[PDB]
């Protein structure tokens, strides 16, 4: 709990046309934040395993 | 207070996870509907097959093995179902109010995804979305301090005629931007806010915030201009303007 | 592209997946008022949990958590009032397609396999408390809507002049030391009502 850290709304309702793809997979579905998630999760990586 | 409070709080933190997660699937099934949407305009738009998007959306919500993977259970939702069940008979009060909301909401997935899929907003521009994003951020600050106004009613009286001023000059700009911007503030509900405004308890005389209500109708004004459906869902509040003035 | 008809296009798909999915809204539904019909199907024959059921310990918990709910969370009891109302109005039909999800969805769930059927659910939801529930917020809500529901749900418990459920009434205001306020709130909207006509004659 700290400044980087920040809550996400799990349910996003503004889209844009544009990005939205012809087809969705739930493995895309998490590749468009995946970066952001990998970037962040390197500092609690480690808790994150020991958690799972 | 229950002496095994640290195990009750466990589960009730658990089942919050799970929700949070049940949000995550309704917002991928949100994602694939507007993907379908998509393809079926392009194809057709480079008449759409509405039957075709139906079978889709009939298969996504768990009847076909096409969806099994966002089923959270491996017993089909026997073991959540029961979980549930056995959650909702434990002594603890937010325990029991929570495992009875999820109950509630995994026998309604299909009438919560219309309704989240009606709420969707679709925008075009990016800059559009911008536009989106700060009216959102201004509404917000305004309800809020509307709903707690016995503080105002010294600090709170700038940044509410900045953001009247503000919306009131990106309220109009030609015609088609004015129309899109209308049908825009229309879905956000603004003018209920910009409404509560105006019931707030206020004394005869002020001079100071009287200008936030000269800004405050102005916008109505520019919320109704060529736009009949805005007239009529103001006309329902009309015994508000039934004042001498 | 043009985004006036890419929006046109986006409400007709909306307007088309509502309507197609309603009938499945309502199997839903009725799915979950079955699965509160026999809680302990879910559960293991042999477990305790499967007995405390069977016995009605469920929904007594239910009833019970309503009442405490009602102060906090008004939407939570509104909705437990119309699936109790539910519960005992008669089976209905939801189209071929709604009966087939509502025979796929109860057998996912519920793998385990009238007036006199209403009498004996309505002489069980009393033993549950349903009436005591119904009258004790209707003695003690000041949200319309959950007077509403729950005058329902008491109409449905009296429907059909089960004579076992009006005994109960009658004992519970005879009981209760709140039931001048029970009959105050009922003759005050009377008298409200009176005063509307009143106003609109």
């Amino acid at each position: 709990d700290r400044d980087p850290q920040e809550l996400v709304t799990p349910v996003k309702f503004a889209r844009l046309w544009t990005e939205i793809p012809t087809a969705i997979t739930i493995k895309d579905y998490d590749s468009n934040l995946n970066a952001s998630r990998d970037d962040k999760k390197n500092k609690f990586a480690n808790t994150m395993e020991f958690v799972e | 207070e229950n002496e095994d409070i640290v195990v009750m709080e466990t589960k009730l933190k658990i089942l919050e996870i799970l929700q949070f997660i049940l949000n995550v699937r309704l917002d991928y099934r949100i994602s694939y509907l507007l993907s379908v949407f998509k393809k079926e305009f392009v194809e057709v738009f480079p008449n759409m097959n509405l039957d075709r998007i139906g079978e889709q959306a009939e298969a996504m919500f768990g009847v076909g093995k096409t969806s099994s993977m966002l089923e959270v259970d491996d017993e089909g939702g026997r073991m959540f179902l029961r979980v549930l069940i056995h959650l909702t008979m434990h002594d603890y009060a937010p325990l029991v109010s929570g495992a009875l909301q999820l109950l509630f909401k995994h026998f309604s997935q299909r009438q919560e995804a219309m309704h989240t899929f009606k709420q969707v907003q679709l925008l075009i521009s990016a800059q559009d979305v911008e536009n989106y994003k700060v009216i959102k951020s201004e509404l917000d600050r305004l309800r809020t301090m509307v709903e707690k106004s016995e503080l105002w009613v010294s600090e709170n009286y700038q940044i509410v005629k900045g953001i009247l001023e503000r919306l009131n000059k990106m309220c109009g700009v030609g015609e088609q931007m004015r129309k899109k911007q209308q049908r825009l503030l229309k879905n956000m509900d603004a003018h209920k806010v910009m409404l509560d405004l105006l019931q707030i308890p206020y004394d005869k005389g002020d001079a100071k915030m009287m200008e936030i209500l000269r800004y405050t109708h102005q916008f109505l004004q520019k919320f109704c201009a060529g736009n009949p459906g805005n007239q009529a869902l103001l006309h329902k509040h009309l015994h508000l303007f039934l004042t001498p003035g | 592209w043009d985004y006036k008809n890419i929006i046109e296009k986006l409400q007709d798909i909306i307007t088309a997946l509502e309507e197609r999915l309603k009938p499945l809204v309502q199997a839903e539904l009725s799915v979950l008022v079955d699965v509160l019909h026999w809680p302990e199907l879910l559960f293991l024959e042999g477990s305790e949990a499967y007995q405390r059921c069977e016995s009605g310990g469920f929904l007594s918990k239910l009833i019970q958590h309503t009442k405490d709910l009602m102060e906090s969370e008004e939407k939570l009891c509104i909705k437990v009032l119309r699936t109790l109302q539910q519960m005992l109005l008669k089976k209905t039909k939801y189209g071929d397609r709604g009966n087939q999800l509502r025979k796929m969805l109860l057998q996912n769930y519920l793998q385990n396999r009238d007036w006199s059927a209403i009498a004996a659910t309505q002489c069980r939801l009393d033993k549950e408390g349903a009436t005591k529930l119904v009258c004790d917020l209707i003695t003690s809500t000041k949200n319309e809507k959950i007077f509403q529901e729950s005058i329902g749900l008491a109409i449905h418990l009296l429907d059909g002049g089960n004579t076992e459920i009006q005994k109960s009434f009658h004992n519970l205001m005879m009981s209760d030391k709140k039931s001048e306020r029970f009959f105050k709130v009922l003759h005050d909207r009377m008298k409200r009502a009176q005063q509307e006509t009143k106003s609109t004659v």
